[PDB]
RNA sequence: GCUAGCGGCGAGCGACGCGGGAGGAGCCCGCCCCGAAGGCGCGCUGUGGGGCCGCGAGGGGGCCCGAGGGCCCCGCCCGAGAGGGUGCAAGCCCCGUACGGCGAGUAGCGCUGCUUGAGCGUGCAGCGCGAAGGGAGGCGCGGCCCUUCCAAGGCUAAAUACGCCCCGGGACCGAUAGCGGACCAAGUAGCGCGAGCGAACGGUGAAAAGGACGCCCUGCGGCCGCUCAAAAGACCUGAACCCGGCCGGCCGCCGGCCCGCCGGCCCCGUCUCGAAACACGGACCGAGGAGCCACGCGCCGCGGCGAGCCCGAGGGAGCCCCCGCGGCGGAGCGAGCGCGAGACGCCCCGGGCCCGCCAUGCCCCUGCGGGCG
């Protein structure tokens, strides 16, 4: 099939045809495993200090002084324990925990492609919480030559139907709850459209844009295309990006996109079709339990049972 | 977002700018919006708060107008001329109101000499800015 | 000081909890231990006419 | 992580997990596989034969590129051939023109006999093969060769 | 607990709370990558026409494991320098490594190296007589190393069936087992003859 | 790679050559030649030559509040929606942010001691002895070769390591936590003859507006109220234990019922055959307080790929992108010399047979070798 192309206008403008990336089968827990130890590669090291609790001089006075056995310092104060207040922690931390877990090529490379997928799908981009009425196609291609100017980039988006998504991120600044405040993460915004580019410098554009992350053809960025582990990003392709996507995974050497399997809806029309129908057979009737009476009182209860006495 | 990575976005060290600054920095800290008939005589948006200035505040309680009497830098408030604490008995010496410097807009400024130097060198580099920086 | 030296009480039920295990099937007819040259004889006999699988 | 694991889930449980009769205690059989002829004599008897002795000849210094002998089977060195140029040699069976395969360009020296080769006459040049690796290659027409 | 385990080969930690620091972590590694490639930045930068690597040989990977393969070698011998005419100082000057120490061990050595001296010097422009800046400022830096060494994939050439067959004894296997044991069956046959003076 | 080796060959211990990268750069003195030409008060016992600075966008109206930074309508600036402040949650109130500009007492050897994985010796060292062609090739000793180097003199960049201090950042800690130390004076107050030891203590409010005035006090101070949105009054919130006034009730738990009667009811934790135990710990209450992390091995599940498989270190004006070796698996078995798997079969088990190791016949080539059993 083909993909329209739309003009900064909305208007169409071409018909690009559609990468096969697009096809690849749609593997929700390829991209949450890959994104959970891409994350965990993102993190800085944490941890207490090697001298902490231990720069106290703390003997234990011992038994028959009627206190208890921990260390103790010069007048009896309790130290070197984790009950102790001002002891070491009983086991602290370290910065020699493996912070990066470790993702073969292959199935990062999967995890971008059914990433992809997943925005082919404008059923999973809604359930991403994007705002999805006004977009005219999803994928959506949008011929925008290089945009220097943010008014002229909100003039693209309020075109092609983008506009709710980038609204709902700027309401949505807020400060989030927590030490997370304290500790330079002070404001949340709902994160929305992602413009894909190759050849432009729409990224001037669209950075201040809010909610709205920029990334070039070249190095598409998971953790971006699955927010919060979640499929579904709406991505903004550029003509020239989405044209150039079937060339990336060309370069990607010696790899073949996941083969594409079936869906839950063509199983259903499968099992459904007749020749599956033909094999099945008629289950046998299924037995009547009822319940227990007692038969003596009842002349039509006995009846059941002994029709010749009653 | 901030490109420049020299710079610091941590709220404890920007805090501790602000409220441990060089009295140089506290002094442009503490700026006003010029009003709008300053703004097309100057041709500057804003300038660090004098002494002899007045002052109109669009504050929430004390708003008015006033020409500042007092500068506290450390407080990093100014207190116009005219607003004042409730005073208790009528025979008490009157508390002026701090006003904070952002909460007010310019009517008149205290030129001097250095102040029209200032409003030059101003004018200037922000010429250099307008033409294509 | 002194603890007990030996009992056997539940060891019979421990035993047949599952147990009275028979012994497998392969060991019924396993060739451990028979004669060598019976044995010898058996692969000659079973070496020739359609028992052979030597092809 | 943490949060799935087992000792979040004997919380309330004191011990937890390990005993009220006997507890955890700081290396309470010994530290290491200490105890292999004594106490854990079973242990390294069950499942440990040959843990306790010498057996052989010992080299100072075992050289690991002298030793190194890569095998090859007359089974593979088809699978050498790439699989265009496979399909006409097969056909054409050529004893005038049949393929060369130097198994020691593929990183082989030896060529072992597990399998069997197809019936085409092939030419395998090698450090060495074995005695049913030549009278395979010479029943399907081939010459075992030595290559420098 | 127990059960068949394959017994652990790890050492115990050494110097773990006291001594020497015996643990490297590697979260310098994101910021290494980024001086070190500033640092050949800056020195590319010092020498633009010139490239960041010299010339330096194809050489046999040691052993019998890697022999028929090719790597770089730190530099060329002096006779794959007369080969191309050039004395050691021109050589360095030019950009070709030169190692006094190595000595070639084969003719086809030399001819590999001198053949790849003959496509460096064509390769080179030497920018001499007054800096023209424009020209010199055109040149581009060679980037990575000069001439990388590759090792050709291996290839599968035709045969005639007869002219191998003379080239081998019937009963290679038998001709190759007879070389393998000829040591040990001559030290034999020295023992026996030995054993037959004692009847004498 | 972590093996080769070492080790009451026990517990343990343990390199290196390959190979892939980072980074690469070579040289000198003695000797010998000349001899004062030299660095010439010396020296022929030999000198000399061979970063700062800098601008910086764009908001109003109403409601309401102690105060918007709130709510409702409606705009504007975004190469700036990083942040900080401002009387409540601020892109447009302020600061900023993005955009800029200008070779001998030696080697060796003998004996000893230390050391190494180095094993009839890994590197050193004392002493005794002391070469001339000499060193090495992972089992000593004597011969003969071969490969490969020249010790007993010196210099040398790069890639690499790292605290104080400065700079940025964090899925870090949040005042019993985090440094011992967030408190204008923490290595302080205090303790020890000394070496040394070593605390506690954050938060009024938006603003000090830190309490008007009247009354009664001998006075202390009470009262009334004042300032404030509020006393928040020496301080935010104000718990539990414990206590006092008033105010019910008669007393623990569980069950029934209008509810004070009837019926049941030992003190928990803990080791222990067995605890209400005259076994132990526990006055009370609050906070803190104990299977985490690394690495190795076993097995299980799951994902990708499949006789293959692999973000190794690295490199790509590139760090979620691309490119990227060993390794491991694919063949085993034997102390080794070495030799080296097809015959079947859904699967499983077994038998049969093949390969190695060990024996035994028989045949024969290129023969203590090959073939067949």
């Amino acid at each position: 099939p083909t993909v329209k192309v739309f003009g900064p206008t909305g208007t169409q403008v071409a018909e690009l045809p559609r990468p096969k990336v697009f096809n690849v089968p749609l593997r929700p827990d390829i991209i949450n495993f890959v994104h959970t130890q891409l994350r965990k590669c993102l993190r800085t090291p944490y941890a207490v200090s090697r001298y902490a609790g231990v720069q106290c001089t703390a003997h234990s006075w011992g038994p028959g002084r009627a206190v208890a056995r921990l260390p103790r310092k010069h007048g009896g104060i309790g130290a070197y324990a984790n009950f102790a207040r001002g002891g070491h922690m009983a086991h602290p931390t370290t910065v020699i925990r493996r912070w990066c877990r470790k993702v073969n090529l292959n199935q990062r490379r999967y995890a971008v492609a059914s990433a992809l997928a997943a925005s082919a799908n404008a059923a999973l981009v809604e359930a991403r919480g994007h705002r999805i009425a006004d977009v005219p196609s999803i994928p959506l291609v949008v011929d925008t030559d290089n945009v220097t100017k943010t008014k002229d980039a909100l003039a693209i988006i309020k075109a092609v139907g983008v506009l709710r998504d980038v609204e709902r991120c700027k309401d949505s600044r807020h400060i989030r709850a927590g030490r997370g405040k304290m500790r330079n993460r002070r404001y949340i915004t709902r994160k929305g459209p992602l413009v894909i580019y190759n050849t432009e410098d729409v990224a001037r554009g669209f950075r201040n844009l809010p909610g709205v992350d920029l990334c070039h053809v070249s190095s598409i960025r998971l953790l971006e295309l699955a927010p919060g582990s979640h499929p579904g990003r709406l991505i903004l392709w550029t003509k020239s990006a989405f044209a150039s996507l079937d060339d990336v995974y060309a370069a990607k050497q010696n790899y073949t996109l996941p083969r594409s399997c079936i869906t839950q809806t063509d199983i259903e029309r499968i099992l459904q079709s007749d020749a599956v129908q033909k094999t099945f057979v008629p289950k046998r009737d299924p037995l009547v339990i009822e319940r227990k009476v007692d038969p003596f009182s009842s002349k039509e209860a006995l009846a059941r049972l002994d029709p010749s006495g009653t | 977002m901030k490109l420049n990575s020299a710079v610091t976005a941590s709220r404890r060290k920007c805090r501790k700018a602000y409220f441990t600054a060089n009295a140089e920095t506290r002094a442009k800290m503490m700026s006003s919006r010029l009003s709008k008939e300053l703004r097309a005589e100057h041709k500057i948006k804003t300038m660090p708060i004098r002494r002899g200035d007045i002052v109109e505040i669009f504050t929430g309680g004390h708003k008015g107008t006033g020409k500042v009497v007092e500068v506290r830098r450390r407080d990093y408030k100014i207190c116009v001329e005219g607003i004042n604490q409730k005073a208790r008995n009528p025979e008490a010496k009157p508390v002026p109101y701090p006003i904070h410097p952002s909460n007010c807009i310019i009517k008149e400024l205290y030129m001097n000499g250095s102040r029209y130097r200032a409003i030059k060198r101003r004018q200037e580099r922000n010429a250099e800015r307008l033409a294509r920086i | 000081a002194k603890l007990k030296n030996h009992t056997s009480k539940n060891q019979n039920r421990k035993d047949h909890r599952n147990g009275i295990k028979k012994p497998k099937k392969s060991a019924y007819t396993s060739h451990k231990g028979m004669c060598p040259k019976y044995l010898r004889n058996l692969r000659r006999s079973r070496a020739n006419d359609p028992r052979q699988s030597l092809r | 992580p943490t949060r799935i694991r087992k000792s979040r889930k004997r919380r309330g449980h004191r011990q937890m997990g390990y005993g009220r009769v006997g507890g955890h205690r700081k290396h309470p059989s010994g530290r290491g596989k200490a105890g292999g002829l004594q106490h854990k004599r079973t242990s390294f008897d069950k499942y440990h034969p040959g843990y306790f002795g010498k057996l052989g000849m010992r080299n100072y210094h075992v050289r690991r590129n002298i030793e190194y002998n890569p095998t090859i089977n007359i089974d593979k060195i088809w699978s050498l051939i790439p699989e265009e140029q496979r399909d006409g040699f097969l056909q054409r069976k050529s004893t005038t023109e049949a393929p060369v395969v130097d198994v020691t360009r593929f990183g082989f020296f030896k060529v072992l006999g597990r399998g069997s080769l197809p019936q085409c006459p092939i030419i395998i040049k090698a450090r060495y093969f074995s005695s049913d690796a030549e009278k395979k290659l010479r029943e399907v027409g081939g010459v075992p060769l030595l290559v420098p | 607990m127990g059960r068949n385990v394959a017994f652990s080969n790890m050492r115990r930690y050494k110097c773990t709370n006291k001594g020497p620091n015996l643990i490297k972590n590697w979260f310098n590694q994101p910021a290494r990558k980024i001086r070190r490639r500033q640092t050949r930045l800056q020195k590319a930068k010092a020498i633009f026409p010139c490239p960041l690597q010299k010339l330096r040989p194809s050489v046999t990977r040691c052993s019998q494991k890697f022999n028929l393969t090719q790597r770089i070698g730190r530099g060329f011998t002096l006779r794959e320098l007369q080969g191309v005419g050039l004395s050691a100082g021109k050589a360095r000057q030019i950009g070709i490594a030169v190692d006094p120490r190595r000595k070639n061990k084969s003719e086809e050595s030399v001819a590999r190296n001198v053949a790849r001296l003959k496509e460096y010097l064509s390769k080179v422009t030497i920018f001499s007589k007054q800096a023209k800046p424009e020209e010199i400022q055109q040149a581009i830096q060679h980037q990575g190393v000069v001439m990388p060494v590759v090792n050709p994939k291996p290839v599968i050439t035709t045969g005639s069936i007869a002219e191998a067959k003379k080239e081998v004894p019937e009963n290679l296997f038998m001709y190759l087992r007879n070389a393998r044991t000829a040591r040990n069956r001559a030290r034999l046959a020295k023992r026996d003859a030995e054993r037959e003076a004692a009847a004498k």
